[PDB]
């Protein structure tokens, strides 16, 4: 959860966007996404964005890989003994993270160096006991703010949530609520929008995920080198 | 939320937050719709002189012979559709209406609920396009001939939610039965709630006692529930839900997660499920795809949690057997699906031919669309 | 005889000698029936929680929109069977019985009746046997499932009359329309007769007013003569038989006798028939099989010889468009024998939009069974 | 009519039954059944039964060799033609002598030789119109005496019948039914049996429809020959 804050805060003392790209956990199967990621943080990224099984193709991709929901807390362990400062962020659907144990779950994720967590189902009306949880295990439960927001919504999400916000601007940051995120950047010209918009940052959803399927027979990479290099730049100022 | 979005532990609104604003507007517009003498006057109407209802209430006396226990039939099977669907289906469409809708939005594998929408769509005239995959025929023209825009079902779900999330303002989501998210599993219910309410009236008439038991096949609940609901203040009469034993629970390829499954998180909702052992959602078979949800209505959940109501199984052979016995002892043909039900009375009176009992079973539909499997 | 074997120049009881004591014995049986408070309290009773009866009276409100004439619909396909059918089926069952009857005799083309007779055996147990050619599908299966032995249509109407003629005193006849020999005729209107009666008060209610007339296809007359029977004292309502014109009367391949045939002397009946120049009997096209009698009731040859009902006709594609439209904009899907009269009211309020008409089309049945074809 | 009255006559003066024979018209084709009609009659047939279009292959059969209504009126004048004497019995359906007129039809009958007819599905309590046209025209009209038979019926047959009964013989002769003819033979005993029971004769009917239809590639003619030989010598006393 500080892990956020120590970014945040190295990435003001250079008045610069983060730039947080999402990727499928062992999408092209394995070893590849084990690189991906290598790649993508050494390319540039300040934070992850690590989605457990376009999104749909990442995930019938990495199904026909075994991807376990074992097999990816490996590579969550593996990924953060290399990469000790880069904060991780995880998406799920609350089954997962329900299934075997609310806390169970939050348990293992501080357990392999998880900062914050995101219910992709779980709305602010229904987060209390994975936001306890979350809190209980130092983890800061991230909270999606969509178009069609409220003034009690964005007073929900600015007091339960933490680590940063998934994005107005202004009443988010009157409100109090973890640096907002905005998340359609396909382009460094909307990621210096953003950060220019008041966004603490922008992150980049299936945008980087298309690079890893048109040269899926190419083991690509050097495109997400680019790729991600620009958009960072972008941010920078 | 106005209503209560959880029966027991079961329920909720598990959805991402940007369908909470449509599923808040949908409960406002239906305890608005609830108190309207006006909304309910049309929709009864509309059942009343387009639907067919109320449904008869036929007596079976060939079956039960041998035996003594009575068992009553009610015809949802003489109902417009042939299928206790086209009924929920209508108020849900008159809701759309008073919200001021003009689409529809719906899915189906079968197609049973993607005609009913249909059907619902082109009379109050509104524009319906329903979601299907590859289970994608009979319907699928039925369907397009209806006025219909023809485009598995968790994920047939998805895509249907997904359309919705970014349109809700002027297209209305048709769940297709009493589960999902608040307030679908509530409203759906009281949209099929006649179905018992006419049984309590017409039973009380012809033999001036309650059923000792009411059976009705559970797929998602609607039917079951709309069956049961004006019967669960009465304690005397028994509520059996039956689920699509398949080839056998010991065999894995069976359909009742209510009572072999494991509570999760899907479909917008808490309750039982057939899942993996680490959370991913399956299948449920049956002869009888009218019957595959993985799922259940949380009341249904809850309804058994206390014990209220009991729910039983029923293998695809069983089923097989109680339908091609109606055909031959009472001239009805019914759904494979409804034939689960019917399937279980008979069970409960061969097992004990001296117990008498007067128990009625719910016929969900005619049987003419499953002919060309049964054969 | 008790009974006029004749509507003005038609009818009789042109069948061998053999069978006169038969016929004898049946409106013998018939007239005892008619006045047994008894006999009409089960038929009524089983009309009623078994069938379905009675039909709903949906008034159609949008393909009359852009025009001044408000068309009713009678639900005979809201019906156990889906089809007017299997209405006289029972009563005539019922007779069988009060008569001593363990067997019933039929035939079928395409299977409609011999379902009807099959599913009303099977409730009232009766061993009954049917017979087909080769136009013998979902049917034969559908029979057989409901016990019934499954074993052109004139041809076929003899075997069966053969049959029948040795066996009679066991066996019953079941006259699949209101044709053929008396008491025939007169026996399945009576069984057919509540359609109309149901039909006034529901309108009376509706509108109190009687409607200017009443549509209703002819194959054999017997869902036609069962809407205009309660209305015939009512002159000021008007009564349309509608007769189909398959390919165009001015091309040979058609089916309507009534006003193109020439009386001639078959099926035990004087009437229009569809022969050749010299006397051999002939088919009657029609994408409706529903509607392949080469003949008519002999009480619609009288009825629109003194001028009291009108009969028009209906070629295939007037029929098949009637069909689609009432699907896309009521949520209907009707028979393509009862498209026929839906697509001349159509053709009625089309043609003259400004003439203010207050009408109802008989809705003889679903059209599930011609959804393939129609297809 | 007056024909059967003779036939009955000398029959009787030989104390010996009548045979009458049945048959399709134009059965085979149209000049094998000109012969067959020829073999039957001076084989030993005393009457006449063609019938116009087992039997029901019989029809099905001729059909097939273009057999108009038309066409039988030929052969029925032909056949008079040689045989000025035998009684000839025409079966019809009312659909035929109704056509173009009952009338009509009777006159037609009476211009070619044709004695009696009988309505295979006019019952007597539908046979006015055509009881009373055939008498005018001086035709025997007659009347099926089933099994199923009451007194009126036998009343009945008696009184509107003419030429011959077709089949009691107690009650037909009391009530003065012209010579009832009995009607399942297809052995000399039965021939034989009938006569001694009372009838006036028998007649066969499809037993001789088989004898041809099983020689059809065989132009039988002996088998019809003797067959009837041997029917008729029965009959003789
Ligand atoms: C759709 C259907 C069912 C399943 O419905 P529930 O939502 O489980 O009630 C059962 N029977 C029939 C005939 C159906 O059409
Ligand atoms: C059998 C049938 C008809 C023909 O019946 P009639 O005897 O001519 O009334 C017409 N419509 C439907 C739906 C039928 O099933
Ligand atoms: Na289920
Ligand atoms: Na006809």
């Amino acid at each position: 959860m500080e892990r956020y804050e120590n970014l945040f805060a190295q990435l003001n003392d250079r008045r610069e966007g983060a730039f947080v790209p999402f990727v499928t956990l062992g999408d092209p199967g394995i070893e590849q996404s084990l690189k991906i990621i290598d790649t993508l943080i050494d390319a540039g990224a300040d934070a992850l964005e690590l989605g457990v099984p376009t999104i749909q193709n990442a995930n019938l991709r990495a199904f026909a890989a075994g991807v376990t929901p074992a097999q990816c807390f490996e590579m969550l362990a593996l990924i953060r003994e290399k990469h000790p400062t880069i904060p991780i962020g995880l998406l799920m659907y609350a089954n997962l993270v329900f299934n075997n144990g609310i806390d169970a779950f939050y348990a293992r994720c501080e357990q392999v160096g998880v900062d914050s967590v995101l219910v992709a189902d779980v709305p602010v009306e229904e987060s209390a006991p994975f936001r306890q949880a979350a809190l209980r295990h130092n983890i800061a439960p991230i909270f999606i703010c969509p178009p069609n927001a409220d003034d009690d919504l964005l007073r929900q999400v600015a007091s339960y949530g933490r680590g940063y916000t998934y994005l107005l601007i202004e009443k988010l940051k009157e409100y109090h609520a973890a640096p907002a995120l905005q998340g359609g950047i396909s382009s460094p010209e909307q990621v210096s929008a953003a950060v220019r918009a008041g966004a603490a940052g922008a992150i980049s959803g299936s945008a980087i995920v298309k690079i890893i399927e048109k040269n899926l027979a190419s083991p690509m990479l050097a495109e997400l080198r680019s790729f991600v290099s620009a958009m960072k730049a972008a941010s920078r100022a | 939320t106005l209503l209560n979005p959880y029966f027991g532990e079961f329920g909720g609104m598990y959805v991402p937050q940007i369908l909470m604003p449509a599923l808040n507007q949908l409960e406002e517009a239906f305890v608005r719709a609830q108190k309207d003498p006006e909304f309910q006057a049309q929709f009864a109407d509309l059942l009343k002189n387009y639907a067919g209802r109320p449904t008869a209430l036929t007596k079976c006396q060939n079956i039960t012979a041998g035996t003594r226990t009575t068992l009553y039939l009610k015809r949802e099977d003489l109902l417009h559709g042939g299928a206790h669907k086209t009924n929920q289906v209508l108020g849900q469409a008159l809701l759309a209406k008073r919200m001021g809708k003009s689409e529809i939005i719906a899915e189906t594998g079968a197609g049973q609920h993607g005609v009913a929408s249909a059907l619902a769509s082109a009379l109050l005239g509104l524009k319906c396009r329903i979601y299907m995959g590859a289970k994608d025929s009979p319907n699928v023209f039925r369907m397009r001939l209806m006025g219909a825009e023809v485009i598995t079902l968790k994920d047939a779900c998805n895509e249907a939610l997904r359309d919705w999330s970014g349109s809700y303002e002027t297209a209305h989501y048709m769940l297709g039965t009493a589960a999902g998210p608040h307030p679908y599993p509530t409203i759906v219910r009281e949209f099929q709630r006649m179905i018992g309410e006419e049984t309590k009236a017409q039973i009380l008439d012809k033999e001036g006692r309650l059923p000792d038991a009411v059976i009705a096949c559970v797929g998602g609940g609607s039917n079951a529930i709309g069956m049961f609901a004006d019967f669960i203040n009465d304690t005397s009469v028994g509520l059996i839900g039956v689920e699509p034993g398949g080839h056998g629970i010991e065999t894995g390829e069976h359909g009742a997660p209510l009572k072999h499954g494991r509570v999760g998180i899907y479909f917008g909702m808490k309750a039982p499920m057939m899942q993996t052992a680490d959370g991913q959602i399956e299948e449920s078979y049956s002869i009888s795809a009218g019957l595959d949800f993985p799922s259940v209505g949380p009341q249904h959940a809850y309804l058994n949690s206390i014990g209220r109501a009991d729910y039983v199984s029923i293998t695809d052979d069983e089923a097989l057997e109680a339908f091609k016995t109606l055909c031959r002892h009472e001239g009805i043909i019914p759904a494979l699906e409804s034939s689960h039900a019917l399937a279980h009375a008979l069970k409960m009176m061969r097992e004990q031919p001296e117990k008498e009992q007067l128990l009625v079973v719910n016929l969900s539909g005619r049987g003419d669309k499953d002919i060309f499997t049964v054969h």
